[PDB]
């Protein structure tokens, strides 16, 4: 492993080399692992107190869980304002 | 010893990511580890009263990683890997202090300003391994003895290779193209300001320039345009340092005036004085921002909380009377950049002198008339800190300072 | 029809006008959820409407729109399956085919008196040529012609009018509006608003063809001096407003920021004074029969905005003897102190 | 910053105007031949 | 196909159109194998055209009969590039697949609109907003006669018409693979807009047609949901098991 | 957000690249960016055991049983290697582990977030999916404002 | 042995098909389902590969065929090259991570993770297949389901993304179909579908050529080629994070796998007679997308953009006619992959908790959410190509790629080097003014009354466990090359001779 | 050849009349396409030297499921040396040309059969064969230092 390298400008070089590489079946062993990480992680954090999506700031508002639920809201809850004034005028207010 | 391992074995990259111990090695090793050291027993202190305490010593630690495996070395791609991440950690640390959006546009000029000097360390490495097909420091000390000489290269292919290699220093030594990010890391810490600059970060270009010295000395013209870019930097690092207000945005201009004179003696070829000037002003400079945020913290139980206020050298006044201990350190640190021989440093840039006077006329006096003017704004600097009365608790200024001695 | 859209243009003014003729569409056929196609701030109008049904934002008036927002509203259109257009936002051919597009059964624009009209009739059921291509400059009334012919004699009366510009505030925005004057000085039943203050700034719902329609701080000084106090509230378009009048005519008048046109009728129906020059304000106080008087520049131009000052009798109209909005603010004085109590 | 600007509006205005007026111009042959 | 029923729309145009494909195989390869070259541009013209225009109209329509009748007539013209081909260079066996098929998601397709009508009366498309809610069932046949009459998934149609525009292609007629491609596509858009119908509805785009849907007020278990679940599978698994009819189709080849 | 008035139009559109954050005149150094406050003093112990053990526990629905499987589960594949290599035994193992764990999944709260917005409008909690197996309870149709109060 | 493919593809779709009615009218019980199935399908995919996939023999490993149709000549060819079992388990990965993500979602949700499991075994099976026509069935049937996802689930104007995603894809599907018509037909005697029979043809350049063009307008809207990309802004940037997780993750980077896969291996000449052109489109697409992204006031269409731009580097390596090029392809692909899915994931999370979309708005929001916030700034930093990060070594084995190139001369090399290098100053550009607009800053309102609940544990999970491969491989990119390294000699056997 | 993009065939480099070759075909570890840059005969002879000491110290690679990264290694390194020792014997001396081109030759048999054994997955032919092989890599260091 020990080479000296003569190179005439600065010094000489005591270069070690040693070349390797993860074994073919340990990159398999590391995919099985982090498979298995993935799946647990899935399990448990799916089986956590999630404290965004329970709240009434979340679930109570809209929150069916898409991304527009807010602007279903905001175009429906006009919507509903305007039949509840409607049904307001219905008896003369 | 250049201890590499193996990386990737595919195809031609046949990948290293070892370990290059020459003595400029020990040299970047020791700065950044005394001064990451005594950064940090600082920043014990600094962030004492932070809520954001952890992930500054985070960005701290990786950043001395980062920056530690950047000096060892073995090849283009290690320096580039570590080279990026320094510049991710000054990011981080210059926009620490998220919250204040003057640093958000300060660190997001710096990671820009670095990616354009990163730009160039890519097509620079890129296009060595298109002149050499080398991706190793060990082999391109022996082929450009002899590279140049071929007829298959081309000179104008190796100096704008060599130039773009540069364009790389530019940004972390903080070169006049790519030096508005500098000024603009004042607004994250004080211990960012003694170490991005005045430290490691900055001695990151002199040690890439230092270390492919053997490299630039073959390709002819590289060596004028490094000698170039530092003599147009100094003449503009020391009329910046003229008239700032801040005292953290006047000491980095004097260390990007500094950082000049380094650029410029690596384009003297001097092997030597470059790196040794590293040193004196990687140490001088550094104990100088270590004081400035001292006085900085002294002036915040004055003033409260605010740059215009806090750090604005202008309202310093004199700090003698309060601060002895600070005014020593401060004083040590501004002899040490005014050049005095007994008791500061001054062999430094004698040396720097001295290799310039014999090189070229036009360089040299103008080098020579930059040190003045060094000597002039630190000599301020140290006078609107230390020297005279406080400048706000003065009873021809403040006041609520007449109303309150007057009971 | 049962779903008919509007593809109304203008901002707060144009399509505030537009309510007698939604309550129009829905006194004709019995049952529509009618829809709205308008600007910004057009939508903000239609809290005040209690009758319609999604009224988006689309800026009809663009004229290189967004080629997904374009196709996009095209399509949305279709998917809504309308049957009646009600377009007024006077173009031709390029809008005609904007409408032809969408599958409707009943296609109504408004048609420039110049060419980029052309080929409209081919896509549309109804042409109504209009005046001065600056449709708001046409005044209070503006869609005569589609009152007139939606609802023509075919198996009974048109009713064209039912006592137009019945706007209508629920509780919620009464509620904020009387969080927002109680934040200031003033007592639910006795306070007047204001809503004209010179600014730039586009919640002064003023018109298209309206320029010099909002009177000036130094002449409001006058007035406000003139005037005896009966807690002029103080109606700002933006908050760099605020401590310019504070400035102008003192500290202590209040000052109510009001951008929304249904906040702004809130602040009508608990007010029992307008001092409102020719913004939306006038209509919103001639809504719910509060007593106004109706700045203008001009009297040709406020009998064109109100051609109805005869009717409610509280209404008193004062304009400018020249143009450029400069009057008398001694008469206008005078006839304040005699409706507003 | 005007160069991204001057690219969206190449990007949004007139080769997403071209993908999107293929669909508007199928809409339009739609509405003219259903009324030929 | 407003006025006049949905059961004899449904029975008229696909037994017209197969009887009518009959003779037009019939009484143009015997007696017309002479004048083929102005005979194949003829029906070229009527194909393109048809194609064209079927999958176009059928875009802009607010009814549910009528824009049935043009992807129809676009299915037709998609049968007449099977009538093009001779029975040599891909036969009239992928037109007879193709027209089992076309009975066998259409009919599906017409069983639902029969019971949008014996269940509410209304033949609007409008009124469909909101069948998921009310009718998973009805809304999942309908949804799956519809894509198997675009031909997204691997259901019958998307065979029938690769079936086709292989025979055609092979045949050397790119004009005619190519037309038919693009105008599937633009089938699969309307048929997607039917579809965005009777899966959403917001409480308000629902129809008063619609909210009254009322299963329960019917006769028995019927013949009509037994024949449309018989037209869904049929439309589902014969583009899976399609080898079965392809091997009974191309033993035809006395057509002559 | 809300808004059941609808929302003032911002008049200024602050810029197409800056930020919408105040500027350096109104920013109060120090109380803002956290820079200056942690005046320690008024922090707690619970040292890197009692504040780990805190955040567990403060984010958990695990019984005993499940929950210790999932604590002993990858340590049982940090020991299929190191220790053996038994091969298709850590996948038959992990595929039988999520089988279970979905059945312990199938858990008897049912917990009204995991239901439709339609779901909420008022007493909820008498709605008892929870113990009523084949509820036959016909209000999922969406359409129309069912009163389920019996 | 084993029919190992077909129980990897048939599975999620068959398994589910027991959503048939399953009265729970919660989504308790098929969301906990659901992730059961993905998570018994990425164990099958793990088995498949840990124990029966050599990673050394660069051929058709767990070869199968089934007959179908006699007349097409029409099998279900399923086999794994070097090439695909990186996007095999990226796409069961990202899948399984994106039914993860997708739990807290109520609306109609049976159908929903249905169709999720629908799209998570169509992609599958386009990778799995080595067949041309099975390879277009599994290519349209990854269409109608995302299509109903995205239009009834996440996205403003998610009607008109929606339609102009699945008219967008079946108009270039069928010139795939044309393509895969013409080699079938026209291709040689005995017409064949196969591809390990196919891929040892003669191939005339007036007809390879039209082949070529024929996949190459079918991929070019896949794999986003500027010509053809306006389908993209939509479709990423009007669907929720769930759904656009693996519609950037997975669904982006097929197409860039059938341009390695078909127009590559099955149609060499004309791939070297094009790749001069896609070599200057990549390179113009890098700073197209790179700078319609700062343009973008909208939030997910900049990551949308961002896709864009880094889909250049995989058109470049597919161009670049060599190991190092092809390689830094694939690992860009499966970086990007990671990369696209964690950042649309976290920008459906912060839409759901500031509940705004534009940029001139949502100011300063890091000291709200911190923990969004430290994942989506690490996840910037793998995607500014940054280095303990996969980008970073899959852009630099790209311009490897590009400057070890025997096609290429200088003249050439500099200017694609110069541009690209271009990229990666313009991609700080907009990641950091993202960054500086929506987390940077302090808005004087916003105090305590709102108090904005963190990223949950779930979240998190998600961004960690798509933060922890893009390290291992930015550390050790041996994790990617080592795997396909073997098929990709193999496919630059055909072209360096 | 237009420039950039020279188009087509896409060459390898060819051998100068060397019989380098295994002349029962040219050689059987010739990595497809790989950059050797051409810097110069004393740089040619410099590569040699780096590349021997590669596949010197490849001895921490070589075990038991490593024998494909094994070969990669080996073809890669192995063409780098193949190349240059074409351009070194392209650029012979006339009398160092023949012991050279021998020594050439008989270390890229062995190549040939170190590549065999490490293709075939057997570990102990790899080492049988990587003895005598590290003996002629250090002979051609010493060789070229
Ligand atoms: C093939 C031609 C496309 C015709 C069908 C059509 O006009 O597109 C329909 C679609 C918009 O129409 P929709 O009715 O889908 O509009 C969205 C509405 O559902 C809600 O806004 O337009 C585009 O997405 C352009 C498609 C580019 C297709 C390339
Ligand atoms: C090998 C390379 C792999 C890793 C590359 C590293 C990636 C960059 C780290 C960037 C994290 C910055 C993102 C960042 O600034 O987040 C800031 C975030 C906020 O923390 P604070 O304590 O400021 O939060 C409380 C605040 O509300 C009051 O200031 O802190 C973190 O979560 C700490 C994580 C830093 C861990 C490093």
């Amino acid at each position: 492993a020990v080479m000296v390298q003569q190179i005439e400008g600065m010094r000489d070089i005591i270069t070690e080399k040693h070349v390797w590489h993860l074994s073919d079946k340990a990159i398999k062993n590391v995919y099985m692992f982090y498979i298995m990480f993935t799946c647990w992680g899935c399990l448990y954090f799916g089986s956590a107190k999630d404290p965004f999506y329970d709240s009434e700031e979340y679930r109570g508002d809209g929150g069916d869980g898409t991304g527009y639920w807010v602007y279903e809201t905001v175009c429906i809850s006009p919507f509903l304002i305007l039949l509840g004034k409607k049904e307001k005028n219905l008896e003369m207010h | 010893h250049q201890n590499v391992w193996s990386w990737t074995i595919n195809n031609e990259f046949s990948f290293e990511f070892g370990y290059f111990i020459d003595p400029l090695t020990s040299i970047m090793s020791i700065l950044i580890t005394t001064v990451g050291i005594l950064v940090l027993i600082y920043s014990d202190n600094y962030m004492s009263h932070d809520q954001g305490y952890l992930r500054f010593f985070a960005y701290m630690g990786f950043f001395n990683t980062s920056m530690l495996g950047l000096v060892t070395s073995s090849n283009l791609i290690q320096v580039y890997f570590f080279w990026e991440l320094v510049g991710m950690c000054s990011y981080l640390l210059i926009g620490f202090w998220f919250t204040r959006p003057i640093a958000a546009n300060a660190c997001q000029k710096a990671f820009v300003t670095n990616r354009v000097g990163d730009f160039g360390l890519l097509l620079g490495i890129l296009g060595l391994y298109w002149i050499t097909g080398s991706f190793e420091f060990q082999d391109l000390f022996e082929i450009f003895n002899n590279l140049i000489l071929n007829n298959r290269v081309n000179l104008l292919f190796l100096t704008l290779c060599a130039f773009l290699l540069f364009v790389g220093p530019i940004a972390k030594s903080a070169q006049f193209p790519l030096h508005v990010w500098l000024p603009d890391a004042m607004e994250g810490p004080t211990p960012i300001s003694a170490l991005i600059h005045a430290a490691t970060m900055v001695a990151a270009g002199i040690f890439l320039v230092a270390r492919l010295l053997p490299l630039f000395i073959v390709i002819p013209s590289i060596m004028y345009i490094i000698s170039l870019i530092g003599i147009i930097t100094v003449l503009l690092g020391a009329t910046l340092a003229l008239a700032q207000k801040d005292i953290k945005r006047g000491l980095a201009y004097s260390t990007m005036s500094q950082l000049g004179y380094m650029m410029l003696a690596l384009g003297m070829g001097s092997y030597r004085s470059a790196l040794f000037h590293l040193i004196t002003h990687a140490y001088s400079k550094a104990l100088l921002f270590l004081g400035s945020g001292s006085i900085i913290h002294s002036m915040e139980a004055i003033v409260g909380y605010s740059p215009d206020k806090s750090q604005n050298m202008i309202l310093m006044g004199g700090l003698t009377k309060h601060v002895p201990i600070t005014k020593t350190a401060f004083l040590i640190g501004t002899l040490s950049l005014c050049g005095i021989p007994p008791l500061a440093c001054f062999w430094s840039k004698d040396e720097i002198l001295n290799d310039s006077l014999l090189f070229s006329p036009i360089f040299a006096i103008i080098a020579c008339s930059t040190a003045g003017l060094t000597a002039f704004y630190m000599f301020r600097i140290y006078l609107l800190t230390f020297e005279g009365h406080l400048n706000t608790y003065f009873l021809n200024y403040s006041g609520k300072k007449s109303g309150s001695f007057y009971s | 029809v049962r779903r008919c859209c509007c593809v109304i243009s203008g901002g707060v003014y144009e399509n505030l006008l537009f309510f007698p003729t939604i309550q129009l569409i829905k006194d004709r056929y019995p049952g529509v959820q009618v829809d709205i196609l308008t600007t910004e701030r057009g939508k903000q109008t239609y809290e005040l409407n209690k009758n319609v049904r999604w009224a988006n934002v689309y800026d009809p008036d663009d004229h290189w729109p967004e080629p997904a927002e374009y196709t996009d509203m095209i399509g949305l259109l279709k998917g809504r399956y309308y049957d009646m257009v009600l377009s007024t936002k006077l173009a031709g051919l390029g809008h005609a085919a904007f409408l032809f597009m969408t599958t409707a059964r009943d296609r109504v624009s408004y048609i420039y008196p110049n060419v980029n009209s052309a080929g409209a009739g081919l896509m549309l059921s109804e042409t109504f040529t209009a005046e001065n291509t600056n449709l708001s400059e046409l005044g209070y009334s503006m869609y005569t012609q589609m009152e007139d012919w939606l609802g023509r004699p075919f198996r009974s009366v048109p009713r064209t009018p039912l006592l137009p510009l019945r706007v209508s505030i629920s509780r919620k925005v009464k509620e904020v509006v009387a969080a927002k004057y109680r934040n200031a000085g003033a007592v639910t039943g006795k306070f007047i608003v204001i809503h004209g203050i010179e600014s730039d700034s586009k919640a002064s719902m003023q018109s298209k063809g309206d320029a010099d329609s909002l009177l000036s701080l130094e002449k409001w000084a006058k007035i406000i001096k003139g005037v005896r106090g009966f807690k002029p509230v103080f109606v700002i378009p933006h908050e760099k407003e605020r401590e310019n009048v504070e400035d102008f005519v003192g500290d202590d008048t209040s000052i109510v920021f009001i951008t929304t046109p249904g906040q702004l009728a809130a602040l009508i129906n608990d007010s029992a004074g307008v001092i409102a020059t020719n913004t939306a304000a006038i209509q919103l106080a001639n809504a719910r029969d509060k007593p106004c008087i109706g700045l203008f520049s001009s009297e040709e131009k406020g009998k064109l905005f109100v051609p109805y000052a005869e009717e409610k009798s509280n209404c008193v109209i004062i304009a400018s003897k020249t143009g450029k909005l400069a009057d008398i603010d001694i008469g206008t004085v005078k006839n304040a102190m005699q409706v507003f109590e | 910053r005007r160069l991204a600007k001057q690219t969206t509006f190449f990007d949004k205005r007139i080769i997403d105007g071209i993908t999107n007026g293929v669909g508007i111009t199928s809409f339009f042959v739609g509405e003219v031949t259903k009324y030929i | 196909y407003e006025d006049s029923p949905t059961p004899v729309v449904a029975f008229l145009s696909v037994t017209s159109k197969v009887a009518a494909s009959a003779s037009a195989t019939r009484i143009f390869d015997i007696p017309f194998y002479f004048s083929s070259n102005e005979w194949h541009l003829l029906l070229e013209i009527l194909a393109i055209l048809s194609m064209i225009f079927g999958n176009l109209i059928a875009i802009t329509q607010t009814s549910m009969k009528r824009m049935l009748a043009y992807s129809s007539i676009g299915q037709i013209g998609y049968v007449i590039i099977g009538i093009i081909v001779g029975d040599s260079n891909g036969g009239y066996a992928s037109m007879i697949t193709y027209m089992l098929f076309y009975i066998a998601m259409n009919l599906g397709t017409f069983a639902c609109i029969i019971l949008f009508g014996l269940r509410t009366g209304t033949d609007n498309i409008r009124d469909y907003a909101g069948l998921y809610t009310k009718d998973p069932f009805l809304a999942l046949s309908l949804a799956l006669c519809l894509l198997s009459l675009g031909g997204l998934p691997p259901l019958a149609g998307f065979f029938g018409k690769l079936h086709l525009f292989w025979c055609g292609w092979q045949a050397g007629l790119y004009f005619l693979v190519s037309i038919g491609l693009l105008t599937s596509v633009l089938s699969i858009y309307y048929y997607l807009k039917i579809i965005k119908l009777l899966m959403t509805g917001r409480n308000q785009e629902i129809t008063p047609h619609m909210r009254n849907y009322r299963i329960s007020p019917l006769r028995s278990n019927n013949s009509i949901e037994l024949s449309m679940i018989v037209c869904v599978i049929a439309s589902t698994i014969p583009g899976i098991s399609m080898n079965p009819i392809i091997a009974i189709a191309q033993d035809t080849l006395f057509s002559f | 957000g809300l808004s059941q008035i609808e929302p003032d139009i911002n008049e200024d559109p602050i810029g197409q690249f800056e930020t919408n954050s105040i500027e350096m005149e109104d920013f109060k150094y120090g109380y803002y960016d956290g820079a200056h406050t942690y005046y320690e003093g008024e922090v707690q112990k619970g040292t890197f055991w009692g504040a780990i053990a805190d955040d567990i526990a403060a984010v958990d629905q695990t019984n005993g049983f499940q929950g210790l499987i999932s604590c002993m589960f990858l340590p049982a594949i940090a020991l299929g290697m190191y220790f053996d290599a038994p091969g298709e035994y850590l996948f038959i193992g992990a595929a039988l582990f999520t089988v279970v764990f979905c059945i312990i999944e199938m858990d008897k709260p049912d917990q009204p977030h995991n239901f439709e917005p339609q779901i909420y409008k008022l007493e909820r909690g008498a709605r008892d999916k929870l113990i009523n197996d084949y509820n036959t309870m016909s209000i999922w149709d969406f359409n129309d404002k069912y009163g389920d109060v019996w | 042995d084993f029919p190992w493919l077909t129980i990897i593809v048939v599975f999620p779709i068959s398994a589910g098909s027991l959503m048939l009615f399953l009265p729970h009218r919660g989504n308790k019980v098929n969301k906990w389902y659901t992730i059961c199935i993905c998570i018994l399908e990425l164990l099958l995919t793990t088995y498949a590969f840990c124990y029966n996939f050599k990673m050394d023999d660069p051929l058709i490993q767990l070869s199968e065929d089934y007959k179908w149709i006699d007349f097409f000549d029409f099998y279900w060819r399923m086999g794994i090259d070097g090439l695909s079992i990186g996007t095999i388990l990226l796409t069961g990965f990202i899948t399984t991570l994106a039914t993860l993500a997708a739990f807290p979602v109520t609306r109609d949700s049976r159908f929903f993770h249905f169709l999720m499991l629908a799209m998570y075994s169509g992609q599958i099976g386009s990778f799995s297949s080595r067949d041309l026509l099975l390879f277009f069935i599994m290519w349209e049937l990854e269409l109608i389901p995302v299509y109903l996802l995205l239009s009834m689930w996440g996205g403003k104007k998610r009607l008109y993304s929606a339609t102009k995603f699945i008219l967008y894809t079946a108009g270039s599907s069928i010139f795939l179909l044309i393509g895969v018509l013409g080699i079938s037909l026209y291709g040689s005697n005995e017409p064949t579908l196969n591809l390990e029979l196919l891929a040892n043809k003669s191939y005339p350049v007036t007809l390879e050529i039209l082949f070529y063009i024929g996949f190459l307008i079918a991929f070019a809207v896949k794999s986003p080629i500027i010509p053809l990309h306006t389908w993209l802004p939509d479709t990423h940037g009007e669907a929720h994070y769930s759904t656009c997780m693996l519609l950037a993750g997975i669904l982006l980077k097929m197409g860039a796998y059938g341009l390695v896969r078909i127009n590559m291996e099955l149609l060499p000449h004309a791939h070297s007679m094009f790749s001069p052109w896609l070599l200057v489109v990549g390179t113009i697409q890098i700073i197209y997308a790179a700078s319609t992204s700062p343009g973008q006031r909208n939030l997910k269409k900049r990551i949308a953009y961002s896709s864009v731009s880094h889909m250049g580097f995989i058109i470049i390596g597919i161009s670049s006619i060599t190991d190092p090029g092809l390689n830094g392809a694939i690992l860009q692909i499966i970086s990007h992959g990671f990369i696209g899915a964690a950042l649309f994931f976290l920008a459906g999370t912060s839409y759901d908790r500031i509940r705004l979309v534009y940029l001139d708005e949502m100011g300063g929001m890091a000291i709200s959410i911190p923990k969004i916030f430290t994942m989506f700034t690490i996840l910037s930093m793998a995607s500014l190509a940054l280095p303990g990060m996969s980008g970073f070594i899959a852009e630099f084995i790209v311009f490897f790629g590009i400057i070890t190139s025997q096609k290429y001369f200088l003249i050439s090399k500099i200017f694609i080097i110069f541009v690209m290098a271009i990229g990666m100053i313009l991609t700080p550009i907009y990641l950091l003014s993202m960054l500086r607009q929506m987390f940077y800053g302090y808005k004087l309102i916003n105090i305590k009354n709102f108090s904005f609940f963190d990223s949950g544990p779930r979240e998190l999970f998600l961004s960690i466990s798509i933060l922890l491969p893009i390290i291992g491989i930015g550390i050790y990119p041996d994790f990617v090359l080592s795997l396909a390294s073997d098929k990709v000699e193999s496919i630059l056997s055909n072209y360096f001779y | 050849d237009n420039g950039f993009w020279i188009d087509g065939p896409l060459p390898i480099p060819p051998i100068y009349n060397n019989i380098v070759n295994e002349k029962t075909g040219t050689r059987t570890f010739i990595k497809k396409g790989v950059y050797v840059a051409d810097i110069g005969t004393k740089g040619r002879m410099y590569r040699v030297k780096k590349n021997a000491f590669d596949l010197l110290a490849m001895e921490d690679l070589i075990g038991p499921d490593t024998l494909n990264y094994v070969k990669k290694y080996l073809r890669l390194k192995s063409t780098f040396l193949f190349y240059d020792f074409d351009n070194l014997i392209s650029a012979a001396a006339s009398e160092d040309k023949q012991p050279l081109t021998d020594l050439a030759n008989r270390l890229f048999d062995n190549f040939e059969k170190l590549e065999d054994a490490a293709k075939t997955k057997n570990l102990a032919e790899t080492e049988s064969c990587y003895k005598d092989t590290k003996f002629l890599l250090q002979e051609v260091m010493t060789r070229m230092a």
